[PDB]
């Protein structure tokens, strides 16, 4: 009894570790938990295809399980690395099964770093152990014909699949075994032969003729298309193109003497002996044209019995004419196999590896998220900050509300001594004076860990050179210069990190010594900076005025509205949406993250309101500083230009910009502490990098 | 004043 199988394809070994572990650590905490299993994952993963692939192979459920776990926990890791752009290389090498190649050379092999490519043949693995171990199973016992019709079925669904895919699956041409029409003539016969099987129990069961008849002819349908396949394509191996003829002739044969046994039951005595007849010249050149392939002798005795006694009948008792085979009504067909779908798991008793892992396509639209957020509370800020900056720098311009609190050119007026108390409470100059100080020291410490930093890979690239100028032979590696051009860029950038910060430095103490001295002044206890601030005669005639109580609300309306600014920019920053879950639905109740749609209706849910109440400052704002202008400069006309109140208006003026200044400079100097603080935290990791490699070498 | 800095990080 002999029946098709494929053999496997050969695979040289591959690091599977590396290029994972690189994009693993390159994606997580150092150090981190994640790391701690993903890691350790993606070792187990790389000594399970040694065992799928690498070892001489066992033919038993054993090593087939293992091949199928492997099939799919690759499939279950296409999702959670970036493979898609390949920028992570990994090349997988696979040898043709047949040693078939269009051109006149034994082994066709091909290496593609395309993890459609291991799919593929993973697959084809599977297809042909498990047709090798159908092949094996005894055809006389209830398991045996269970186990086979179960793997054909499977080898035929698999052979199938990789049909379907292979080609979308891989850029270029496949070899030959797994290019889609040797895949689906082999999915074919692996179906006959299960039809095959089938035929054998309904024979080892003793089922009616005519079911038997239907079961076979079926087979011959399916071992007859294969074989037309294969009749003008030759590539599979050499020994399956006859061996289809014979199948097909001897299932032919099989339908043929069954459904004689159905005529002669029924009197129709010619066709029985029409029918044998056919079996007989079926039989008769398999015998001699595949006995290298086939055992027919059996079959054969038991037809020429049937032949010798039905014409023995019909010579002397029936006398029914024997029909032409034209003549004769079809056999019908009964198929009881289907080529079994690729449902991954195809491995009993799968676990994922990398089942925590983040599916790649939710990680980069969480990223794209977050650029859109950050945008989003940043230009909102920005805006508001900048108008803010804007109406107190107009209110100065018309000493307001200084001029309408001062009563008596005597006193200082109110706003202005709350703006000193204010002042006064954070510190005074001596606050500023310091930050300003500190700040080239700030900026010191950090160019000395960059400096430090570089020297090092300097000095061991020094020796480096010097050794393997003395000792050619004995000091052979990678030079510490190939080695640190990646270091030394970032330490480059980094150098123009500190440009950049040193520019800014300059700005704000441009700024502080150009409003150190107005804000010293502002700093003063009460009497003392009143004894400073030039008196006036105060026009009486401004206590109750129209242009006064406008003017007076109008203001009371634009300070809300600036003081409103800092609770909306607070509750900018203070919430936030993780944007995790909503992506994983999208993905799993959907074949696609579409991010943009999906992040932009977000925004417009957690942000909408407050970048509706910002746009609202801003125009409001607008609103109050065109009612402002002018009816100030109606406040104007009531105005008295005499130079002893021209004095006390510039000095006014100038305590109120002095005022703004010394706030936003305070601002601009934890901000640029902050950063340099930040920028110690990195360069000190960057410190670590530069020691860590000088030491490993 | 310290954002342009912040940047190039």
């Amino acid at each position: 009894a002999t029946f098709i199988s494929v053999q496997l394809k050969k695979t040289s070994e591959v690091d599977l570790a590396k290029p994972l572990v690189k994009f693993i650590q390159q994606t997580y905490p150092s150090g981190g938990e994640e790391q701690a299993q993903y890691c350790r994952a993606a070792e187990e993963l790389s000594k399970l295809r040694r065992a799928a692939v690498g070892r001489p192979l066992d033919k038993h459920e054993g090593a087939l399980e293992t091949l199928l776990r492997y099939y799919d926990q690759i499939c279950s890791i296409e999702p959670k690395f970036p493979f898609s752009e390949n920028q992570i290389c990994l090349t997988f090498t696979w040898k043709d099964a047949f040693d078939k190649g269009s051109l006149f050379g034994g082994s066709v092999k091909l290496a593609l770093a395309s993890l459609g490519y291991e799919k593929s043949c993973v697959l084809f693995n599977c297809a042909a152990l498990a047709s090798q171990i159908a092949a094996e199973q005894n055809l006389d016992n209830d398991e045996g014909l269970k186990i086979a019709a179960k793997h054909y079925q499977f080898a035929s669904g698999a052979f199938l699949h990789i049909k379907e895919t292979v080609l979308s699956a891989l850029s270029r041409e496949p070899t030959v075994d797994i290019s889609p029409d040797t895949v689906g003539t082999l999915s074919l016969i692996m179906l006959a032969q299960a039809q095959e099987v089938f035929f054998l129990k309904a024979t080892r069961d003793k089922m009616k003729d005519a079911i038997i008849a239907k079961l076979a002819n079926q087979a011959a349908d399916y071992f007859g298309d294969a074989f037309k396949q294969c009749q003008y394509k030759d590539t599979l191996p050499k020994e399956v193109f006859p061996v289809l003829a014979a199948k097909h002739c001897i299932m032919q044969a099989n339908a043929e003497y069954h459904q004689s046994i159905l005529a002669k039951q029924q009197y129709y005595f010619g066709e029985e002996i029409a029918r044998l007849q056919h079996a007989a010249e079926l039989i008769k050149t398999v015998a001699s044209r595949y006995d290298e392939y086939v055992n027919v002798k059996d079959f054969s005795d038991k037809i020429n019995r049937a032949l010798a006694a039905a014409k023995k009948d019909n010579d002397f008792i029936y006398h029914d004419r024997v029909p032409d085979l034209k003549d004769l009504d079809p056999i019908g067909k009964a198929t009881l196999v289907k080529s079994t779908p690729v449902n991954v798991p195809i491995s009993q008793k799968f676990t994922d590896l990398f089942e925590k892992m983040v599916p790649v396509s939710v990680q980069q639209s969480l990223a794209a998220y977050n650029q859109r957020k950050a945008d989003l509370v940043n230009r909102s800020i920005a805006q508001m900050r900048e108008a803010t900056t804007l109406a107190n720098g107009v209110l100065a311009s018309l000493n307001l509300p200084a001029a309408i609190e001062d009563v008596s050119g005597d006193t200082v007026p109110q706003s202005i001594l709350t703006k000193s108390r204010s002042v006064i409470e954070q510190g005074g100059i001596q606050t500023v004076d310091q930050l300003i100080k500190e700040l080239p020291e700030l900026l010191q410490r950090n160019r000395e860990i960059l400096d430090e930093s570089l020297r090092l890979l300097d000095e061991e690239e020094a020796t480096d050179n010097d050794l393997r100028a003395k000792f050619k032979e004995r000091w052979q590696r990678t030079p510490s210069n190939e080695l640190y051009k990646p270091l030394r860029a970032e330490g480059t950038n980094f150098r123009t990190v500190l440009d950049k910060a040193v520019q800014a430095d300059g700005q704000v103490k441009e700024c502080y010594q150009s409003h150190r001295d107005t804000i010293v002044l502002l700093c003063k206890p009460e009497p003392e900076l009143n004894a400073a601030i030039p008196s006036a005669n105060p026009a009486k005639t401004m206590q109750g005025s129209e242009v006064v109580n406008v003017l007076k609300s109008l203001l009371s309306n634009l300070d809300e509205v600036k003081k409103e600014r800092e609770g909306l920019e607070n509750d900018l920053k203070s919430v936030n949406f993780d944007m995790t879950s909503k992506f994983l639905t999208a993905l799993a109740q959907d074949g696609v993250i579409n991010e943009e749609a999906l992040s932009v209706t977000e925004l417009d849910r957690v942000y909408g309101g407050l970048t509706t109440k910002v746009q609202e400052s801003l125009k409001k704002q607008e609103g109050l500083l065109k009612n402002i202008q002018v009816s100030h400069q109606e406040f104007s006309k009531m105005k008295q230009s005499n130079n002893e109140a021209n004095l006390r208006e510039e000095v006014l003026k100038n305590l109120a910009t002095a005022y703004d200044n010394f706030v936003e400079l305070v601002a601009n100097l934890k901000e640029g502490t902050k950063f340099y603080n930040e920028l110690t935290e990195i360069l000190v990791r960057f410190q670590n990098k530069c020691s860590d490699i000088v030491f490993a070498r | 004043a310290y954002d342009p800095a912040r940047k190039l990080l």
